[PDB]
């Protein structure tokens, strides 16, 4: 993230963090 | 030189920025700032101040302008009659507009905290009595008697030497914040309502006044935060000053 | 982590009893398990491929037509050169479509205002877009005394000028911004007058979007502002069904009940493609 | 071994002998409200075994020619029982949900349902339910065959009988009114027309149970 | 999983959920078709009514394995045999089982565990594929599927003749897509 | 756990819910020729997954008063797919064989199938098959009843639905022509007479399914 | 951290308004002199007048343009 | 005022100056002044295949090519990256005809197996089609080959 | 902010030079590139044919 | 190569590296 203001919410979107859940919607099974 | 580009934000005029600017008068040193009393480092200082509140916001007439700050009490026939109600709204037009901290909560859209309301007994000192202070939640209409306004969290109060009681408010709400409350949709907001109640009666002895008044204080706790900074909604300015 | 996609290890021909990866039972309600290895002979495949597009801020992070305010000079919608908008998303639907596959988004925003004559043409005028957050004074008139802008942000800009563009933060009382709410805003008797604040939620309600022309006087040009809207810093909950049929009304789920449409194409027969 | 099942909680019991395994909603149980997330500043009340009990709404048919039902929670149980005096006596609640559908028949019958859990189920155009008009678009202009994105089983007449689902507390609140606001909306269609031949025994009900799990409550006042 | 619209024949307001299920009956043992459909997720047909075929469209490339899975809603007393085949690009659709009986196929079995699932394997020449539309973009076509009798539906007296199969595709866990596009469909019809 | 079964080989897939467990003739799984059973000189082809597959050949009907069929090996491959036009382009070929035969029906059916293989069937007096004439005998002046000595399995409609043989290479030389030679033949009689009452569903058809395993090819040539 | 009396006071106001006219009475002359005041409006004076005593540096924008809001050059 | 709007093969294609595809909700897009600088833009490499071919000799269907489908030889799918649409923003006709080049760099470049340069001129686009009564030598000549 | 100056070569389109410009799609992957024979790095390797 | 945003496709061309195989179209004999 590149910033030039005091404030965090004004900064770029920058790049997130690759991870995956598909076990949550897909294999719920107790 | 250095090769640049321009994003699309250029040439605007924005009031909230915080920006660097050439300043006018260069080597310019200010007065030295001696030492003055009572500094506010912060508008949350000021907002813990008891305030006179008005309750009895019946009259309007210029001669009579000054009774709406106390409602009377006297002696009744001992059947837990009412006395006075309101609506516990800092933000919504009432009772709460009179105060510093309603007028300062008009400058914030959104508010979270406990509030909390004092109560004074300017009466003679041979007269007595017990008064019921009924807290509403959201969701239940003011209550039709005493029996059912005793639901809700409340305190009794004793006349006698300490001639105060402080009722507190605790913050009960769905939401971590809550938008000022008005008629119509954004009732979602309302904070509940306050009553109170005769507990047992106003005796007095003889050669004694018959009628005392209260005089009520309103204040934040140590809680209170607001934010999303606004401009108030008066303006005291009927066109060219 | 899932930085790429899976690969494909070798297998062979198995001849064996107990064991069935193929039949299955889809009562239960989860997904299959079996793989491309445990059904078909395959072979070693590396694969390399980036899931880097697929990600919320990645799908989110895009601009888009929101908004559309008139300012013309004869007329009945804004003849006095000011105008009010509430602040909705659910005006047009490209973008409506894409927010509302899930239930709750909590997000900040990066609002773009392009101003310009009906005609295309652009000519040097100078307006004033201020944000009226919900409880503050909101002005009737060109010259009314709540433009002082005391408070309430405001930018002033030229149409000559590239198009002003402001950061926006998260606003809400609560947690993360819905699009459906289920249920009534006031603890009335909901007898019919409430029916029309049937999923009205105040949660939602962030303000007012005021813009005039700085003058006295009337102005010589008509103008058209457009409101373009981009997410960052995304975060989404609890996905739902995609929509299906045409929009009739903002904020509203209703649809045309005598026209009702099948999602995709149709054929003849079920034995020919 | 997951075809006999018996469910207990507070002072009820449920058996079954052909089950389907239990599907927990979005892979969490439920649980109370953390200090953290907490905004109330009144101690909540937490009855217990006095409102996490097994409750038996109500009986629908099932028909060759029917459309399909859906309600909605927790409105049902505002009337019934002690969690619907404590639901008006208090401002705000919370709690979680297992649901448990049954639909028993002979091994001649044939049929297919769809139970599922939408939460935040706005209708576009009580405790006993309502019946759908036009299930394709599922009464709010969306597809039914994408539903199976959301917590669901199915009841295959041949398989077997009963559907199962937990349902931990959903929403952007820690706490809300149960008056005002439906969490979500429980949804059971036919998708494959129930049909047997005459001289078998045509009427196949349905029954839906239900129980609260890990409910609090706060803000007492007058009983609205 | 999600339903997938294999009979998608009816269009009228009344029999729009006719469209989710294709039947099933007793035949005179020949070897008689069932239905058939293309494996396209981007092209519109039957996959357009699943939430893989609506998010594929945001998508201009996509490469990975399918899955469908078909699921047996007929009576206990009920047995039969069907068989499933994936014909890859350039055979045309066959005109018998015996010609479908040599690509990749799979033999589903009626009983207990009343679901199979046949499962596509990404066979292809390139690393991705556009979406396949008629004309010149045909050449981006995964093939066709064809559902086929076995044996037979044999059913004992005092039970239904007539069965429906629902059928749920997915994708698996090397599936990926890239270069985010607009959909091909606006909902709105003017103003709102 | 031998009631369940599923057979992949190549790109071909088999699934039963009633098996029979598997038998392998002889006790000899099926393997390649060795360096010192060769007579070649040529390397020869394996091509693997071309030809190792499950091929479906036809179907035939059970009648109250059906007799029996037979089938002829390899003679029925040489028409179908790549292993028939290896083949034919071929002069020395080798492989084994699975073989699976299914025939299912109700819970009120009833009967008996006898499935057998004997290799060197010379018939005394395609890929249909055959049907036979005098059944007691064989065709061939055996009796039936002793037909179990060879390798077989039954296919009884109260127990199970299908029937697994797996036959390696039988033959008195290393390699030997397909077109010339039928190393075994397949048979199919049924002892028990089919039976239902009036009502239920008549026709039970029988279908034959079969993958030659670990085939090998030399001896190029022009198509004959 | 909103309430602080720089989160409240940095803010941008309107304090002071100045005609030159073409034709009128004010200043035909094309120059103006105004004396710095703050008190001339109403929003910015009810804020400022919450206190007794200020200490504050300022920064000052001013904008200029016609009278029907066009922009020329001069 | 201009908008440049990139349609990837599969999107909708505007039909008119109103059209509803112009709200751009995923595609890209450039808003820009004729008296503004020229813009410009950076763009990937999009090809489902492992690079672009410039000669394809081939059919891009299974058909039976009997004549309908030569109007396809060469025609590679590999190649076809999209549409460029082009609008004035406003609502009623604009006042000003206009034009728009476009032009294009080229960077980071590799290749692969070259082959000889082209000789007579071009008819058709995609198409190495050329005049057949017209055909011209390479280079220039003379008279005699013992003179200059 | 920071003072800055302009230098009389702004704005102008040189199709020779080397510059930076604003992607248009952001986080995208190329195809993976296999291995094709007969790759040329210089014009200066077929100029001697 | 000069980059100022987060997609390497988006900087400058730089400089390559000088090699050459001359060898593989003019001397391709065995
Ligand atoms: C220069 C001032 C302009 C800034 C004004 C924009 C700030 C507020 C934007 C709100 C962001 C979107 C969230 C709003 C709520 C929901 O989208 C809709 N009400 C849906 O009901
Ligand atoms: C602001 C949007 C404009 C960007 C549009 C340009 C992006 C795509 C350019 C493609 C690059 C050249 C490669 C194209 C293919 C081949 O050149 C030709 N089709 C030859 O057949």
């Amino acid at each position: 993230t590149i910033n030039y203001y005091k404030d965090s919410y004004a900064a770029t979107a920058g790049k997130q963090s690759l991870k995956q859940d598909p076990d949550k919607f897909a294999n719920p099974v107790k | 030189g250095f090769p640049t580009e321009l994003k699309p934000g250029t040439n605007q005029f924005l009031t909230t920025d915080d920006g660097v600017s050439a300043p006018i008068l260069p080597n310019f040193h200010p007065t030295p700032c001696i030492h003055i009393p009572g500094e506010v480092r912060n508008l949350l200082e000021l907002c813990q101040v008891e305030t006179i509140l008005e309750v009895n916001n019946v009259p309007t007439n210029a001669t009579s302008l000054m009774e709406r700050l106390r409602f009377p009490v006297s002696a009744q026939a001992g059947k837990g009659e009412l006395c006075a109600v309101f609506r516990a709204d800092p933000g919504r037009n009432g009772p709460w507009q009179s105060t510093l901290l309603g007028q300062l909560c008009g400058y914030y859209t959104q508010w979270s905290g406990s509030l909390e309301v004092t109560f004074m007994f300017t009466g003679s000192f041979m007269a007595t009595g017990k008064m019921l202070i009924a807290y509403t939640p959201p969701g239940g209409p003011l209550p039709k008697d005493r029996a059912t306004a005793m639901l809700g969290t409340h305190v009794i109060w004793d006349f006698g030497l300490q001639s105060s009681v402080t009722l507190v408010i605790p913050w009960i709400s769905n939401t971590h914040y809550r938008a000022h409350a008005r008629d119509g949709v954004f009732d979602y907001y309302t904070t509940g309502l306050v009553s109170i109640w005769y507990q047992t009666n106003y005796v007095v002895p003889i050669g004694a006044p018959n009628t005392a008044y209260i005089i009520a204080l309103a204040a934040a706790q140590k809680n209170f935060t607001m934010k999303l900074c606004k401009d108030a909604s008066d303006i005291l300015q009927t066109g060219t000053i | 982590p899932a930085p790429t996609g899976q690969d494909t290890q070798v297998s062979s021909h198995r001849l064996d009893t107990g064991k069935v990866p193929a039949l299955q039972a889809a009562e239960i309600g989860a997904s299959s398990n079996a793989s491309d290895e445990s059904m078909i002979e395959t072979r070693c495949v590396l694969n390399s491929h980036s899931t880097a597009e697929t990600t919320l801020d990645s799908f989110f992070s895009r601009a888009g037509l929101v908004g559309e305010i008139d300012l013309p000079l004869k007329g009945t919608t804004n003849p006095n050169g000011y105008a009010n908008w509430d602040i909705d998303i659910t005006g047009y639907a490209q973008m409506r479509r894409k927010v509302e596959l899930f239930t709750y988004m909590r997000f900040d925003a990066e609002f773009t205002f392009v101003a310009c004559t009906p005609t295309g043409e652009v000519v040097p005028q100078l307006l004033q877009y201020m944000f009226v957050p919900p409880g503050a004074p909101k002005p009737d008139s060109r010259e009314s005394l709540a433009w002082q802008t005391a408070t309430n942000p405001s930018v002033f800009v030229k149409l000559s000028d590239p198009p002003a563009q402001v950061s926006v933060p998260f606003m809400s009382p609560a947690s993360a911004y819905q699009w459906f709410y289920d249920g009534y805003p006031t603890f009335g008797e909901h007898k019919q007058e409430k029916d029309l604040e049937y999923g009205a939620c105040p949660n939602n309600m962030m303000g007012t979007f005021s813009v005039r022309t700085v003058g006295t006087s009337k102005s010589k040009y008509p103008l058209v502002v457009r409101i373009y809207m981009r997410m960052k810093h995304v975060r989404a909950w609890i996905p739902r069904p995609m929509r299906n049929q045409n929009y009739l009304f903002k904020a509203n789920p209703n649809y045309a009940g005598n026209s009702i449409k099948p999602t995709g194409t149709s054929r003849t027969a079920i034995t020919t493609l | 071994s997951d075809r006999v099942a018996q469910l207990t909680i507070g002072n009820s019991t449920i058996t079954t002998q052909e089950a389907a395994n239990i599907i927990v909603g979005y892979g969490e149980w439920p649980s109370y409200c953390s200090d953290s997330d907490a905004t109330a500043v009144d101690k909540p009340t937490r009855p217990d075994v006095s409102v996490n009990r097994f409750y038996t709404l109500d009986t629908k048919l099932w028909e060759k020619s029917s459309k399909g039902w859906y309600w909605k929670f927790p409105d049902v149980l505002t009337e019934t029982g002690v969690f619907g005096q404590n639901a008006q006596f208090h401002y705000l609640y919370r709690s979680g949900f297992c649901i448990h559908v049954q639909c028993n028949a002979s091994k001649f019958h044939q049929g297919a349902l769809l139970v599922a859990v939408l939460p935040e189920y706005v209708i576009g155009t009580g405790a006993d339910g309502f019946e759908l008009q036009h299930p394709y678009v599922l009464d709010a202009g969306i597809p039914i065959s994408q539903l199976t994105v959301c917590p669901h089983q199915w009841i295959n007449l041949r398989t077997n009988n009963c559907a199962t689902i937990i349902v931990p507390y959903i929403n952007a609140l820690p706490f809300d009114s149960a008056l005002n606001h439906c969490n979500f909306g429980l949804l059971v269609v036919p998708i494959s027309p129930l049909d047997y031949d005459q001289g078998a025994t045509p009427v196949i009900p349905i029954t839906i149970t239900l129980a609260p799990m890990c409910s609090e409550f706060a803000g007492l006042r007058q009983a609205v």
